[PDB]
């Protein structure tokens, strides 16, 4: 049962730790994707090929 | 080593993990390198006179 416990709860660690990873990667899409709104929909842009 | 290969075996998927995450960083430096360089459609050459 520790070994079963064991090798569960590293995989459990390895899934949570992907999950951050991901997060944060769709966090930094979404930072991007609110400047564009705030940036070309609620006003026009100069900035090149933004 | 065959005996090391078929306790390896009784582990989880673990490997088809880090293969999996690996060739996913490995295609997104290819994708980095092409968002960066690749913004011209043509190829643009200067003229003989400088």
């Amino acid at each position: 049962i520790d070994r079963l416990i064991t090798g569960r709860l590293q995989s459990l660690q390895t899934y949570v730790t992907q999950q951050l990873i991901r997060a944060a990667e769709i966090r930094a899409s979404a930072n991007l994707a609110a400047t564009k709104m705030s940036e070309c929909v609620l006003g026009q842009s100069k900035r090149v090929d933004f | 080593s065959t005996e090391c290969s078929n306790l390896l075996l009784q582990y989880g998927s673990f490997c088809t993990q880090l293969k999996r995450a690996l060739t996913g960083i490995a295609v997104e430096q290819d994708k980095n390198t092409q968002e960066v360089f690749a913004q011209v459609k043509q190829i643009y050459k200067t003229p003989p006179i400088k």
